């Protein structure tokens, strides 16, 4: 069925016609720009555009689909950049599948889950120990601009080398293009989607650009496989959301945004789950990131996503700027999972140190035994700094701390932990490969591993 | 002394202070906009 | 042609028969009782379009004829448009045409240093090849001298040109940058835009736009690095606020737009690299309050790569450029892309300044003789660090004297090296002041 | 011919007129006049420059076929006129054929010419930190009674350049204590006052500056220097308000129309210095804006901040401390600097600013007296009799050799021997017998515009002489040590 176009402004469009038009239905526009029915009036139909509107005018004629709001989804996304639509922008030809899913689902039940028992190893040693992240978790990643979010998650997804799903709002072009090379640099991106809204582009896919990217992710996830979707940023969504709700005049509330802003982040990470053995037994975990403005965790938005999440990794600017890269805040940073989303290896070595290191910072600010702690943690915090784009696997990261933990670093100077750390590693992954290979198969460290490992400090730390 | 060090730690407090202050006064300043202009733009709309 | 129906201040209504209606963008026509440019902004129905003037609408009545060009607002391009004067509309103030709306490239598609000659820049806040640098500055302490210099260096050695965009500038500012850059010689291989508070903010919104697509075509077909000098960027955030309010968009945090983030996002994006060749935009960005957590600035901050912070203190000095040290950053400072040892000199320098400036307290009340023989020492490398800092400028011979000095990367990383290290203790304070080269160093030992 | 629909608050619809231009004046058939602003599809929204108690619905309204415009000339000098251009002092009428609109387009980029020409306030805090200079826009700004005004009068004093006072939003007696010192001072004969007071209707409040700019225009293009003073520019950004939200226009930041900007940038740009092509006049400008509790963040103050050549910010604190006038240091700026400057006055205080901003930074450490070396010292002692030097008296506007002579005294530490307290009442009486005895220091200063060897060791005697005379009040005296 056809219609005619009799207002038009600030992306959005009133309709005169499609008498039978269904709610959140596509419409397609005579330029070939799509829109989406959201309000169907007595005697018109208020339509948001999902592109420019620049040659969209009264009396233009627009025609049904007769499909509501979905996405095609396949195997064929994988090492393709796309944008919330699911056209590919990078120009390596057309995305060949047949298979489409709806972009507004409900999310699993309480009976259709199952308790999240899986770890996803991000590969970084702050996360992996003190805030780990199992599969079907929701994790997320919130902190100021330059405090390395965007790297934490970079990192998570080449440290799968689990499908994965970069899912790009209010970005930069240059950085979308940063992140595609540095995963072809890792080999990273064959298992890797991109769903791309940048800045440029109106605020209808910036507020799709999470939707489709959990559509995407949902597919495997109802098949039996494993997912990590990763939204960069909720922050600027939550922004472009605003910008539709205030063209529409819908009434403000707190910090100028709408009444279902927090149901707007809700449904989304929802969606993100550890289904049960009878549905498979797939999972998705999610990676949101909210950008706080001069480390302000009780701004409005911040608040809504932190109560939704499954923990948070708190990154501060302080710190960062101090030289501990991540910079990860301990004390503040939580894992509401914990140790069910952590091997019997991690759990045994790692169980106290999160506290350990929270006695450390008090007493920092600020004896024999206290001074040997001060000691102790300084060099641990050595540990946990960790370079860029360098994920570890989880038997070195056990041996590391183990090593730290245990007190082997004491002897040596606290500069040259780091070096201490790098040459240790090499030399077992040359010579003592059974114990890292015991850790990989059995998850769990033996009494003879441990004097083994023992063993091989000792005779190290000689040749050092 | 032992007032360098006394005295030290106070000034390092109140620099911890007023950046919180600072903060918390930005908060208010930005709400107060928003929440007069949101009141006002209310009873506009009210009418047509 | 149309009629105009409904006018209140910049914002006019207009008539048109049924099926031959403007787009959305497109520049309108309409004689004064002077030429009024119209630009369409939203479809209110019955064929009726709501337009923003781009001037003041004083003289107009209903009825009067309204032509339609059928493209938006066109502005002039080529070499032509280099040493002269426009304003937002594209026409000349000192007495092919294409359209200043278009959409940036795609991501996939846009390639993945830029060497200024300068040390403190290079060194400390290396500049970005597209990127987006932002020059703080008090009140008359060295802006249009830093960019006049970036112009003739960037302009001589690379060959490039420059394009500013008074974004809401003085109008009395406008005049001294013109006779500076005449004085100067540097109007040649300068194009200027200007839109000042003056003109509505309809002009001010658009005359980023105009500049912009100048810069664009010299990025894109000449093949260059081009600059792009734009004072002040914020007054278009503040520009779309105001316009915002009078179409009658229900305003945002801090009264701000709803489309604020949009707007910027359209402008910034286009300031960009392309495989071609790049454009580097040195902006002036303004904070109200004093609070960089405003959306406005808050919002800015995501699309810059460097910051210059210029200090009066180090201007009292006699520090030329006087970019603050400590205070100025760069992104890309990292071992990945610039390598390990610029990195480990960078933040070296910085260790030294930082601890020099610790100690300013202690040593205005006791001085030198209570601090340690280590302390003394490093004391003493600050104050030549800090003096060597300072470089003649190519700009500044009126100033001056002497002519400007241009120092590779090489030369930069190799100097610092041996300053750290303290090869040169036994040089004279006076030997590291307003000197480009290791040689020009020496030379000046001996004199003295 | 048109007939009036609705009428009330200073508003009247009207049906007919059908080709009305926009900001057109309009004849009530009472003798009234208003202003066509909004042109809307089937009604002329139209503002009542008047009272509006005798217009109703179905009264008859007339074009005038004219663009607001208001009458100019010599006559106005010594007068007091409404926005209309309507005497009220009541003093004769105004006879002045010569004409001008009251909307017209500021002078253009090549229309310009650099600011190296200084205006004089006669206050050494101003002069000195932050100069005006002809062509110039410096905004006076901060809370009420913090002498905003004050500046604004002894300024138009010193010029004894033709002065234009606009009023906007003041009471009726507050104007005629501003006439009144005019007169005592003899300044109101070079001085036109343009009133619009808070009786009046929101129109006048809004006309009132662009009046005044359109009178001082007149001597601009002539090639004449002119001074106009917006007291103040909050209170007319106010009517403003009223009008746009009584009209129905959407409302902003603190309920402010969108052109709320638009409204001080036309204004305040107008004024500027022409080129020698166009003669070479001026027309500088003072804007006011009243800040609440020193709230410079807020968003009017900000607008005209952002489009005036600096600001004067004045503070309560100061004022009340002693420190009069409370001119900021720190806050306050001059966009021109130098070039608004004589080079007898650029080289005394050139690093008058750099001591004064060490000793806010040493400050802290004055209390604790001997507990410090000697350099950081002799800068409190040296930084607080500055400030004395700085205080001046109301309604008192020094000469520019005069003021030269006194930081001079300061900045080399000729008042370091004398007590504190004692420096304004050495600084009275040291100008009074240069005045007497030693003119030629003045004179000398006058013409050359520097000063000398041959004055610098002059003064140095006439100081030392006088130290010897001057009696102490405060303890015993101190000459030299
Ligand atoms: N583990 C790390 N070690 C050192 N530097 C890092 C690390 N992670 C990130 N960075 C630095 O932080 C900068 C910004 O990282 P990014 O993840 O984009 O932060 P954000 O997401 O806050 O913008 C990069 O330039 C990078 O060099
Ligand atoms: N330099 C000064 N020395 C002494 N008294 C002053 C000085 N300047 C102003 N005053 C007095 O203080 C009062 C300030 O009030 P006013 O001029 O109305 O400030 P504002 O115009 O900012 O409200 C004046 O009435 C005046 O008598
Ligand atoms: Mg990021
Ligand atoms: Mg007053």
């Amino acid at each position: 069925e056809i219609g005619t176009v009799i207002d038009a402004g600030d992306g959005i469009a009133h309709v005169e016609g499609l008498p039978s038009v269904m709610t959140q239905e596509l419409l397609e526009f005579p330029g070939g720009v799509l829109g989406v029915a959201l309000n169907l009036d007595e005697h018109s139909v208020g339509a948001v555009i999902l592109g420019e509107f620049e040659k969209i005018e009264e009396g233009q004629q627009v025609k049904r689909t007769g499909e509501v709001l979905s996405v095609p989804v396949g195997d064929a996304f994988l090492g393709r950049v796309v944008n919330p639509l699911g056209q590919p922008i990078d120009g390596q030809g057309d995305i060949a599948a047949e298979t489409r899913r709806a972009l507004e689902l409900q999310a699993p039940s309480v009976v259709q889950r199952q308790s999240v028992s899986e770890p996803l190893q991000t590969g970084i040693k702050a996360i992996d120990a003190m805030t780990p992240i199992g599969r079907g978790q929701r994790q997320l990643i919130i902190g100021d601009r330059k405090t390395g979010k965007t790297a934490v998650c970079v990192d998570t997804i080449l440290n799968q080398r689990v499908r994965c799903v970069y899912v790009a709002i209010g970005q930069k072009g240059t950085t979308i293009a940063s992140v595609k090379r540095a995963l072809e640099e890792g080999g990273a991106m064959e298992y890797t989607t991109i769903v791309a809204a940048p800045a440029s582009d109106a605020a209808g896919f910036k507020w799709l650009a999470p939707y489709t990217g959990s559509a995407i992710g949902q597919h495997w996830m109802y098949n039996g496989k494993h997912v990590l979707i990763v939204f960069d940023d909720l922050s600027k969504q939550a922004d472009a959301y605003r910008a539709i709700s205030l063209l529409l005049r819908r009434p403000p509330g707190r910090e100028a945004f709408p009444g279902d802003v927090f149901y707007l982040h809700s449904r989304l990470l929802e969606r993100c789950a550890k289904l049960s053995d009878e549905l498979g037994g797939g999972s998705m975990t999610g990676l949101p990131i909210i950008e706080t403005k001069a480390n302000d965790i009780s701004a409005f938005i911040p608040t809504n996503v932190i109560s939704i999440t499954d923990g948070q990794c708190f990154l501060e600017s302080d710190l960062f700027n101090q030289g501990v890269r991540p910079a990860i805040n301990v004390g503040v940073s939580v894992s509401r999972v914990g140790g069910a989303a952590q091997i019997k290896a991690m759990k045994e070595v790692a169980g106290s140190l999160r506290l350990d290191l929270s006695q450390y910072r008090e007493l920092e600010a600020f004896d024999a035994a206290s001074k040997a702690q001060l000691d102790r943690g300084a060099r641990l915090v050595e540990l946990l700094k960790q370079p860029q784009y360098s994920p570890l696997a989880v038997e070195e990261q056990v041996v590391a701390i183990f090593l730290g933990t245990q007190g082997h670093l004491d002897s040596v100077p606290v500069e040259d932990v780091q070096r201490f750390e790098s040459e240790l590693l090499e030399h077992v992954k040359a010579s003592h490969s059974d114990i890292f290979d015991g850790i990989r198969e059995t998850k769990k460290l033996s009494e003879e591993a441990e004097e083994k490992l023992v063993s091989v400090i000792n005779e190290f730390k000689k040749g050092f | 002394a032992s007032r360098r060090r006394a005295m030290k730690s106070a000034t390092d407090n109140a620099d911890d202070l007023i950046k919180a202050l600072t903060l918390a006064a930005n908060r208010e300043r930005q709400a107060q906009i928003t929440q007069e202009i949101s009141e006002i733009v209310g009873g506009a709309n009210a009418l047509a | 042609a149309g009629r105009v129906v409904r006018i209140t201040g910049p914002v006019v209504d207009v008539e048109f028969p049924r099926g031959s209606v403007p787009e959305l963008f497109n520049a309108l026509h309409a004689e004064i009782t002077k030429t009024l440019t119209l630009e369409v902004a939203q479809h209110l129905g019955d064929s009726l379009v709501r337009c923003i003037s781009m001037q003041p609408t004083d003289g107009l009545v209903r009825g009067v004829e309204v032509t339609d060009t059928g493209a938006s607002i066109s502005v002039p391009v080529g070499d032509g448009v280099k040493g002269h004067v426009f304003n937002a509309l594209g026409d000349c103030l000192d007495d092919e045409h294409w359209s200043i709306h278009r959409k940036p490239p795609a991501f996939s598609d846009l390639e993945p240093m830029l060497e200024t000659g300068l040390k403190v820049v290079d060194l400390l806040t290396p500049y970005v090849r597209g990127g987006k640098i932002a020059l703080f500055g008090g009140a008359g302490v060295g802006k249009t001298v830093l960019i006049q210099e970036m112009i003739n260096r960037i302009a001589r050695n690379f060959g490039g040109t420059s394009v500013f965009a008074g974004v809401g500038e003085r109008t009395r500012e406008g005049n001294d940058l013109w006779v500076e850059l005449a004085d100067a010689n540097v109007l040649k291989d300068t194009a200027l835009v200007f839109g000042q508070m003056d003109e509505p903010p309809g002009t001010r919104m658009r005359v980023a736009l105009s500049a912009l697509t100048m810069a664009e075509f010299f990025r894109d077909e000449q093949g260059q690095d081009v600059l792009l000098f734009i004072d002040n960027i914020f007054r278009f955030t503040q520009a779309g606020s105001e316009v915002s309010t009078l179409l009658g968009r229900m305003p945002s945090a801090v009264g701000y737009q709803p489309t604020l983030a949009d707007e910027m996002g359209e402008l910034q994006e286009r300031i960009t690299s392309t495989r071609g060749r790049s454009i580097t935009s040195m902006q002036a960005v303004y904070v109200p309050a004093d609070d960089y957590t405003d959306p406005a600035p808050a919002t800015t901050f995501a699309h810059l790569d460097a910051t210059t912070e210029l200090s009066r203190a180090v201007f009292s000095k006699g520090i030329f450029p006087a970019v603050d040290p400590l205070a100025s950053s760069s992104t890309i400072l990292d071992p990945a892309i610039v390598g390990d040892e610029h990195y480990r000199v960078a933040q070296e320098v910085i260790r030294i300044l930082q601890r020099y400036k610790d100690l300013q307290d202690i040593i205005a009340i006791l001085g030198i003789d209570e601090l340690s023989e280590e302390d003394k020492q490093l004391v003493n490398r600050a104050r030549r660090i800090e003096r060597f800092l300072s470089q003649n400028m190519m700009a500044a011979e009126q100033f001056t004297g002497q002519p400007g000095s241009t120092v590779p990367l090489k030369e930069t990383i190799e100097a610092f090296d041996k300053l750290t290290k303290g090869e040169f203790d036994h040089l004279p304070e006076q030997a590291f002041f307003l000197i480009g080269g290791l040689d020009d160093l020496a030379k000046k030992a001996e004199s003295l």
